[PDB]
């Protein structure tokens, strides 16, 4: 996928805004990686909301591993297009800059793409009510004695 | 046997990478000092050079920087470090800690039998092997002996 | 879009943090108004062997009264391409041709040729003749005003003259002259206009003849109104210049500068960056510096042969502020090769200094003989923050070369090192129209300053680079 | 105890990695020239040499492959590829775009010592090696010493 | 100025893939022959800091990273013939093998070239003069300009 | 790193406190030399620039955000 | 954004009230154009000891025959 490193991430997000890739003359002191990739892992902390937020592969780094740029991240190939571009975006004000129309319009789209198959998943209808008849129709739960419905418990 | 062929081509960039995983140090900082010293101290530093194109050679601050790549950075960019050989190294993680710590990089090389040789003979080039008595001549220290071709 | 000049590049030095502009690298300025810009740099032409000779240039003087050449190029002397005459004596030599004799002047005796195939030396009248038997000393330089010629006398005020009828002996009558306003030794003579100019260590003066009509009366009298007040800083830093000698200061005054003599004052044309690194040799290694003058297409050069250093000055190029250049044979720093450069027929000849051979310029080639050379051009700093450059753009001149040669650039954050090196081709064998560019440079934290290193052996054509800022 | 270093175990392998990443250049090319020279055009490149384990030269074509961990390949990874003096080296990637450009660069072979010490000395048999004085001369060449 | 800085700590990975051969072997055997089988072997040693040396097992292993690694501290060996080395990876595969580390032996050559060169030491390697003298035998050569006191 | 002082007057006789930045560092060829906040000026204000080193001291180019 | 230039400074002294200016001490001027300004401020070169003479300079002369 080439992407598979954070750091691939951060500079996929630099080359998008335009600071650096690797065909630049000028390239980013190191201190500036660190520094978006510590805001790279508080967005995607604040996304997760600790599992009752936007769920993708995701894995936190540890601290007992020095270098959180070169472990591997566990995005899905398709939750890619839109964490960089996320990033990118987030990224624009620590510089000058200001991210273009685009790369707003892609991020929205990413989100959005992000979130649809989990609001599909929770997407449930809630149990019959505690004091809801079964009908006569049944012929086995209500010769069980089960007239009634269980609860929502 | 078909030329001197002195000169091996390696990687011309070193990388430094982590000791407990495999993983570039990325905003490692590294210290060189005098041998048996420790280089977080000022006191035991050496002078550190970039080279540049022109050859002209450029001292820096002490603590170099390591990028995402392993290798050392300047302002973003890579250089080419020189200094006087002999130096001890002690690498440091971004967070702090110790990475390495080598008392005299001298020692870790493949064959040290070559240190101790050097020191107790005389060189003399013999006429015998070279082809031509100007090769012999240019790569000759300490006299010569004259054979046949 | 913004567009960047290369004529001249600022900078700093990490010795000592002064801010020292970088001279273009062996390429000259032409204003020429090319498409969008003024100007277009173009490099030096290439050194093509022609004959070979006996050892390393010496000397040369374009004799006037036989349309020829004449060089000494190392060991014995050479006229074109036939050899007529041996000189002997090594190191540097002062030449001033005449209407019977050459003259070529080595050692501290006035050797002197002759067009006969006869060889002979100025000395004393006999004594047996009755004269005035002058004492006579080492000589320096020569020079020739009328039909006599003129010499110093080594470490003292005094130049002699020549006789007329015969031109082997001092005179019959007066010929002592001395210099005189300041006790300083005469460095060097030379003639101006129909003036003896006298170059003192401390002044210059100025000797024109008047009719004497008399036995031993004072044939050249001094003039005071054209008095300089500055020296030369060795025997050989001066030359004819446009109307006047552009000198080279002597240590006795504040500092050494080169400068160029007015009606009765000297002007400075020497930027401060130019007068550190004349300021770097020692005062015995400054006197062994040679300086000339070349002119060829509207240029006019004044080339200035320092030890390590081959300083060059465009005066048409110059509209605003001095335009300096230096030259260097290999592709680390070396001094230049080629000593005396000589306009004969319709070429010109260049010496050697570190070879027995002499070579001709050549135009549509960039070599000197058949080695590559390096080619620089400098940015100069640009302060702009926080901006992204995208668009640079350099425009060559193609297809006159020999195989796709490539160019390196690189940018500068601090501007004293630089960061990688990209490569690019910027010249094609037989392609006339070709676009040079780098479609992104990115973002420029506090300054960047740009670097243009060419290494062929084509012409070199580049003129006007832009970059699109933001 | 203290007994005598001679050798130290290391890696004799080098491995050529992408600059602003930890990955492995695939297969790229390393071209071998002059010192400030470009690598590519043929006039400056230098002849480059195989050594094999037992010494021996081979000379190859001056593109050099590389294989996916990084070490250049050939056709099985191949030992040293020692060539002359001070070269510059133009690691190009598999889609052609430059990876980095170096102006000097010298390393010297660490490897085959007998063949400079024999190159380098004197030869002096002495006499406290050899028992007498007819064996000692037997072995002596250019020169003998005394007790 | 005269050496480039750089990592000397080696650092051991596959041949036909980026990765740092996780808890792998490797053999320090007899010149040219094949180290796995416990017939032919040499001595390994650890070299520490100070100097001093610790014998230790054969079958050397590596750490995650792909240093060798000795307890849990990482370390240096040392050995005093020639040696041809093996590694092997976890599974049990072959990653490398070096006939010869280098192409000539330490031990006999040390004492060929003993017996077969003259003994005559230099002064520039030694500081002082009496130092020099000291450890010089058959000969000395006042190499540099020694300044009398 | 050599530092510098710099101070203020608002009657043009008499300066007020000495601030302490640093404006050299021994290896270091790219910094910035600069103070974030200055305050308001009630009716005139003039600087000062003491610096006191034994190594060269170049400076170019002084300016001010005015609002 | 203003640029305030550094070559001369003004001011007023409190004997009597007059505007005088500041001269710059032991730093000289310098017009080079600068990246973003005309002109740089060096200070002064320092002094190293070379001989130890009798006393006090009383006179100098740049002899010009020898």
């Amino acid at each position: 996928m080439q992407i598979k490193t954070k750091g691939d991430l951060v500079r996929a997000a630099l080359r998008k805004l335009g600071v650096a890739s690797d065909a630049t003359l000028t390239d980013v002191e190191p201190q500036s990686m660190q520094d978006a990739v510590d805001d790279l892992e508080a967005m995607m902390a604040e996304w997760y909301q600790d599992g009752k937020g936007i769920i993708t592969g995701y894995v936190f780094s540890d601290d007992e591993n020095p270098p959180a740029e070169g472990d591997d991240h566990g995005l899905r190939s398709s939750a890619v297009s839109a964490v960089f571009h996320n990033l990118a975006c987030r990224i624009a004000p620590d510089y000058a800059l200001e991210a273009t129309a685009k790369i707003i319009a892609t991020a929205k789209y990413g989100k959005e793409l992000l979130y649809k198959q989990t609001a599909i998943s929770r997407a449930k209808r809630a149990p019959y009510p505690s004091r809801m008849p079964t009908g006569s129709g049944n012929s086995f739960a209500n010769l069980n004695e089960w007239h009634y419905f269980p609860g929502e418990q | 046997t078909d030329i001197t062929a002195n000169v091996v081509v390696s990687n011309p960039r070193p990388i430094f990478t982590e000791s407990r995983s495999f993983k570039a140090v990325a905003n490692g900082k590294i210290y060189i000092g005098q041998i048996d010293t420790d280089p977080v101290n000022p006191a035991n530093q050496i002078p550190v050079y970039i080279e540049n194109e022109d050859g002209s050679h450029v001292q820096i601050t002490q603590p170099l920087i390591i990028n995402a790549a392993g290798k050392i950075v300047y302002n973003g960019q890579l250089v080419k470090i020189v200094t006087v050989q002999g130096h001890s190294m002690a690498i440091y993680d971004a967070n702090g800690s110790q990475v390495d710590y080598i008392a005299n990089v001298l020692k870790y090389d493949p064959d040290q039998y070559s240190i101790e040789a050097d020191k107790k003979f005389k060189y003399s080039v013999k006429l015998s092997d070279y082809p031509t008595l100007q090769d012999a001549a240019s790569a000759a220290v300490d006299g010569l002996l004259i054979d046949r071709d | 879009i913004q567009q960047l000049p290369m004529m001249k590049g600022m900078g700093k030095d990490f010795k000592n943090a002064d801010y020292i502009d970088y001279l273009p690298v062996n390429m000259l300025a032409t204003p020429k108004e090319i498409l969008n810009s003024s100007g277009y740099l173009r490099s030096f032409p290439g050194i093509t062997k022609r004959y070979d000779m006996n050892g390393v240039s010496r000397g040369v003087e374009y004799n006037t009264a036989q349309n020829a050449v004449y060089r000494v190029c190392g060991g014995k002397l050479y006229k074109g391409e036939s050899e007529v005459g041996d000189v002997a004596g090594s190191g540097r030599v002062s030449m001033a041709h005449g209407r019977t004799s050459q003259a070529v002047g080595v050692n501290g005796q006035l050797v002197e040729y002759r067009y006969d195939g006869t060889v002979k030396t100025v000395s004393n009248w006999p004594a047996d003749s009755g004269f005035t038997q002058y004492e006579l000393g080492s000589v320096r330089d020569i020079t020739r005003l009328r039909g006599r010629y003129a010499w110093s006398k080594d470490g003292t005020d005094s130049w002699f003259i020549t006789d007329l009828e015969d031109e082997s002996h001092p005179d019959r009558y007066s010929a002592q002259y001395r210099a005189e306003s300041q006790p300083d030794g005469i460095i060097g003579i030379g003639t101006w206009r129909d003036f003896i100019v006298c170059f003192g260590s401390s002044t210059i003066e100025y000797f024109s003849l008047t009719g004497a009509t008399t036995a031993g009366a004072a044939l050249y009298v001094a003039q005071p109104s054209l008095m300089v007040q500055k020296g030369i800083a060795g025997t050989y830093c001066k030359t004819p210049f446009a109307d006047s000698y552009a000198f080279i200061s002597h240590p006795a005054t504040g500092a050494p500068s080169v400068y160029i003599i007015g009606s009765g004052q000297a002007s400075p044309i020497a930027t401060a960056s130019i007068e550190k690194i004349i300021r770097s040799y020692t005062a015995e290694e400054m006197a062994t510096g040679v300086m000339e003058t070349l002119r060829f297409d509207s240029h006019e050069l004044l080339i200035i042969h320092l030890p390590r250093h081959v300083l060059v000055y465009d005066a048409s190029s110059s509209q605003n502020g001095p335009q300096w250049c230096v030259l260097k044979t290999g592709l680390y720093d070396d001094v230049y090769r080629g000593v005396d450069f000589m306009y004969e027929g319709n070429q010109i000849t260049c010496g050697d200094k570190s070879e027995a051979v002499v070579g001709q310029l050549q135009f549509d080639i960039s070599s000197q003989y058949d080695k590559q050379q390096e080619h620089l051009l400098f940015t100069p700093l640009f302060k702009a923050d926080n901006a992204r450059c995208f668009d640079l753009e350099v425009e060559s001149s193609t297809g006159v070369a020999q195989y796709a040669d490539r160019l390196f650039l690189s940018a500068t954050t601090d501007g004293i090192n630089y960061g990688r090196e990209q490569m690019i081709e910027q010249n094609e064998p037989f392609v006339y129209d070709k676009r040079v560019l780098w479609k992104r440079v990115g973002r420029i934290r506090r300054l960047i300053g740009f670097k243009l290193r060419v290494i062929t052996k084509s012409p070199v054509t580049l003129s006007g680079c832009q970059i699109r800022l933001e």
